């Protein structure tokens, strides 16, 4: 069973600063290539939204400022600049294997 | 730019209880592109069998329709194993481009069917 | 275009089931997988199962391998979870989610969330 843990808990950020979180995984969810690592934005009380799928594809709709990277255990989601609507709880999960189990999230507020 | 895969043979004729073996064949299979493993539903729609690589949250994925990568790089055995009657179909296999808005090409359909 | 509207808040007594709906539209049906996901408060995320529309085939959680039952209607679009046995720990908000059939390329779209509450 794959766990995964998300570093920093919470990032206090303002506007315009560059958000970086990082996923690690007990065990490697890359194979062949590709990493079954997803990137989920979830305002609280509100449903999640796919941001990055595969750990380094952007999902469409999704603005340009976010990107995915990583493989094997270690995988980061950046927001090249933070904007207003971005503060918010964000969620890797993996698919390497059944379970499917989801990242204890990181909360990026506003200082 | 990329072709679409084929699929072969045509028309594959096996008996009830061998393991019925297609190929697909596609060149630029990478982090770029995956493949899949169709066979005609009973909408007359291309229901997923299996996909390269393997998709493991597929519910209710079936082990029993293989795919294996061959070692010339372009060549993939699609097979299905215990092949029944039931099994008599469509079949085709498909390339995914997975980069944002994720493309899919089709092959040609062959025709499996299982006798005896 | 893409929505899935989940049935109503839920409120349920220990050892009572509930049956989630998940209305989907705006694409076709059977060209994504349907997963059920629950976030119970003081917990994070977890994934309950999840089934193939257009043949019935379902996957699931141990957690819930005995509890839970995945159904799908074409005609109308719909994926339904059923809970049986509920307990305290059953408390949460649910979700259904889909997945493109051809390779998990993420949940890339999530329903609304139904609340479901286990009280005494």
């Amino acid at each position: 069973e794959i766990v995964l843990t998300q570093s920093p808990a919470t990032l206090s950020l303002s506007p315009g600063e560059r958000a970086t979180l990082s996923c690690r995984a007990s065990k490697g969810v890359s194979t062949s290539g590709y990493s079954y690592l997803h990137w989920y934005q979830q305002k609280p009380g509100q449903a999640p939204r796919l941001l990055i799928y595969l750990a380094s594809y952007l999902e469409s709709g999704v603005p340009a400022r976010f990107s995915g990277s990583g493989s094997g255990t270690d995988f980061t989601l950046t927001i090249s600049s933070l904007e207003p609507e971005d503060f918010a709880v964000y969620y890797c999960q993996h698919s390497r294997d059944l379970p499917l189990t989801f990242g204890g999230g990181t909360k990026v507020e506003i200082k | 730019s990329w072709n679409p895969p084929t699929f072969s043979p045509a028309l594959l004729v096996v008996t009830e209880g061998d393991n019925a073996t297609f190929t697909c064949s596609f060149s630029n299979t990478s982090e770029s592109f995956v493949l899949n493993w169709y066979r005609m539903s009973p909408s007359n729609q291309t229901d997923k069998l299996a996909a390269f690589p393997e998709d493991r949250s597929q519910p209710g994925q079936d082990s029993r329709f293989r795919v294996t990568q061959l070692p010339n790089g372009r060549d993939f055995h699609m097979s299905v194993v215990r092949a029944r009657r039931n099994d008599s179909g469509t079949y085709l296999c498909g390339a995914i481009s997975l980069a944002p808005k994720a493309q899919i090409k089709e092959s040609l359909r062959a025709e499996l069917r299982v006798t005896e | 275009q893409v929505q899935l509207v989940q049935s109503g808040v839920e409120v349920k007594k220990p050892g009572a089931s509930v049956k989630v709906s998940c209305k989907a539209s705006g694409y076709t049906f059977t060209n994504y997988y349907m997963y059920w996901v629950r976030q119970a408060p003081g917990q994070g995320l977890e994934w309950m199962g999840g089934i193939n529309p257009s043949n019935g085939g379902t996957n699931f959680n141990e957690k819930f391998k005995n509890r839970v039952t995945l159904t799908t209607d074409s005609s109308t679009t719909t994926a339904y979870m059923e809970l049986k046995s509920l307990q305290f720990d059953d408390t949460a908000v649910y979700y259904c989610a889909r997945r493109d059939y051809r390779f998990d390329m993420g949940f890339d779209y999530w329903g609304q969330g139904t609340t479901v509450t286990v009280s005494s």
